[PDB]
RNA sequence: CUGAUAACUUACAGGACGCUUUGGCUUCAUUGCUUUUCAGGUGAACUGCCGAGUAGGUAG
């Protein structure tokens, strides 16, 4: 196994988290920070990101497009591994279809967890996204504090069996596509802390920005809002919280990685089992202990992957 | 025509910061018992990191000056070994003489800060007459200041833990008898005196 | 290869994050669409041999 | 007085050909090589044996 | 306990006169670099007053 050239391509693509300030006017204006560079007695650059006074609410804007880029490899080297993962991923849409990632990849889009802490200290925020191809109005939400919490409160009637559908019918046709443009408006207090993506520094807090109408704005990352749409994994030994779906399980704010192939979970253990997983894959039953969790993360890898080599 | 009675923080490891804002806290808690502003704040080596190690009380008559050193905190500090006391000696003809004003113009400059001063300028633009758009109040860009070495006070009869933040700058050795305030300083409102860096 | 390697891949050692510095490109907020124009000549080099 | 990305010269001739689906089976037009290489599935079909 | 023991090579000096290297010259065919990415301000330096103030000062 790992034929030494295994690369794929993201379905998932992303884009910049672009802030703008409303006014009671009701025009967009977009939002600046300023930059205290100490200047020590005979660079240390510090960035404050404050919504200004009078201000109405805040509007965060970005285009998210779920693709059908995980059926093929990019570059496969062997013909006897392609047949393989594309067997592999055709029988799990057979067996146990994409609805489950659809839903776990959509929840995090449908309550603002791509805007990561300013959601903290926030009285409400509502998302607006406009999905693609579409044809009726714009798929709105309410207050995202009370009403939508839970996977059952998601399960209304006109704003989830048809945008489940076009991402199961994306993952599963050739060529499939699905861009949804979400607008998230937050109603934040007076001069509340924005939290933007902040740059590497390779060696205090200098923000990644991009400029809008000739003047500098802050971003929230390109690949900061792909890590928290993509916070899947709850699949590894025990449970404890949602991880990003990696290779060896890292979690970021805690240092240590759980599913290390130690234990044998990780993304390698999992991926040279695949020749068990179309044989525990072709009649009754698949328990979901060690199956099903396994093709999820599995899945959940595979549409993320890229690159595979060894 | 100065005294100056030195006190030094012993003990190795010290936030040097944190303890000269306790003592300028003692010296707020002195002389609103006794109506001066006679006492001085004079830091000797102070660096262009962690203000150092020891704190002088330059003043006139005296009589006011010895009895800041005998406060029950100073004398608590001193019977347990971490400060350490200068028997009154007088000031050398031959000095440095430094001004060490609080800005006041570097809280004013924080967002917290500016929203604050456009909120005051919201309040007196009923100076009638149709009022500024606050759209039009950026928070100017790029700014750079230095250098202000921040200690950290509270107020008391409310519950605000503001700060006061001192710069060094020098200048004309004498003009002044003496004034210059109850937090000492090289600032309030008229005395720009030299205080002498004993 | 293929088996394990030596606690130099321990837990610790393996949520370092490693840094890369790559070129981003994309279009501008606000933007109406992206326009690319090149030209392409049929000719007839192909008859006789060079 | 602006630097641009490209997409290049020499990518967009091996675009406007890529027209040979005329080898031993068939699936997909490839770029007209001699040993009709394909880049993806990285073995070369229209080798010298064949 | 040395092919041992001992040891002054030194004075003076004009290389100069003259000189054309030149004629000619086709480097040119063909070209896919691509796959994937979290930098992390725990709450925290506030609230006033004077001032026509994106100037400047002030208390706590």
């Amino acid at each position: 196994k790992l034929p030494t050239n295994l690369a794929y391509e993201r379905s998932i693509d992303p884009s910049d988290v672009c802030f703008f300030v409303v006014w009671p006017d009701d025009r967009k204006t977009p939002l600046t920070y300023n930059s205290r560079t100490l200047l020590g007695q005979m660079p240390h650059q510090v960035d404050f990101c404050h919504v200004p006074y009078g201000a109405s609410h805040i509007e965060c804007s970005f285009s998210v497009s779920f693709s059908s880029e995980l059926r093929q490899p990019y570059k496969c080297n062997s013909s006897k591994v392609k047949q393989t993962l594309v067997q592999l991923v055709e029988l799990y849409e057979t067996k146990i279809g994409w609805t489950e990632l659809a839903t776990r990849y959509l929840m995090n889009i449908c309550n603002g967890k791509w805007l990561w802490k300013n959601t903290r200290k926030a009285y409400c925020w509502n998302i607006v996204l406009t999905p693609w191809p579409w044809n009726g109005e714009k798929v709105g939400f309410e207050d995202i504090r009370t009403n939508y919490t839970s996977r059952q409160d998601f399960k209304n009637n006109k704003n989830w069996s048809a945008i489940v559908e076009m991402i199961k019918t994306a993952f599963s046709s050739t060529d499939g596509l699905a861009i949804f443009e979400v607008r998230a408006t937050l109603h934040l207090p007076t001069n509340a802390m924005v939290r933007p993506s902040q740059v590497f520094t390779e060696k205090s807090r200098v923000f990644q920005s991009t400029t809008i109408d000739g003047e500098r704005s802050p971003i929230l990352g390109a690949f900061k809002t792909g890590a928290a749409i993509a916070t899947i994994d709850d699949w590894y030994p025990e449970a404890t919280e949602p991880l990003r779906v990696g290779r060896f399980g890292v979690h970021r704010e805690d240092v240590t990685c759980y599913r290390h192939p130690s234990t044998g979970k990780d993304f390698f253990s999992i991926l040279q089992q695949a020749e068990h997983y179309i044989e525990v894959l072709s009649a009754n039953k698949t328990p979901a202990q060690e199956t099903i969790n396994d093709m999820h993360f599995l899945m959940a890898n595979l549409i993320k992957g890229g690159m595979f080599q060894h | 025509k100065w005294y100056y009675k030195t006190i030094t923080f012993l003990p190795e490891l010290c936030n040097n910061e944190s303890l000269a804002a306790k003592c300028l806290r003692v010296l707020h808690g002195f002389n609103y018992q006794y109506e001066t502003r006679n006492i001085g704040v004079s830091f000797p080596l102070w660096c262009d990191a962690t203000v150092g190690k020891k704190i002088s009380f330059v003043s006139k008559n005296k009589i006011e000056l010895d009895l800041l050193l005998k406060q029950h905190y100073f004398v608590q500090m001193e019977q347990l070994q971490y400060f350490h006391i200068s028997n009154t000696v007088l000031v050398p003809e031959d000095c440095t003489y430094v001004s060490f004003r609080r800005c006041q113009s570097i809280d004013k400059l924080t967002a917290a800060g500016l929203a604050r001063k456009i909120r005051r300028l919201e309040k007196r633009a009923l100076s009638r007459g149709e009022q500024f758009d606050p759209s039009s109040f950026a928070q100017k860009e790029h700014t750079a200041i230095a250098h202000y070495h921040s200690l950290g006070e509270s107020s008391k009869q409310t519950n605000r833990n503001f700060r006061l933040n001192i710069r060094m700058l020098s200048e004309q050795p004498r003009e002044g008898n003496s004034i210059f305030s109850s937090y000492g300083l090289s600032n309030s409102e008229n005395s720009f005196q030299p205080v002498p860096l004993i | 290869v293929s088996g394990q390697p030596i606690k130099s891949a321990t837990a610790e050692a393996l949520a370092q994050g490693n840094p890369h510095q790559v070129d981003f490109c994309h279009v501008p907020y606000g933007a109406s669409h992206i326009e690319c124009s090149f030209s392409v000549s049929f000719s007839s080099e192909l008859r006789q041999p060079y």
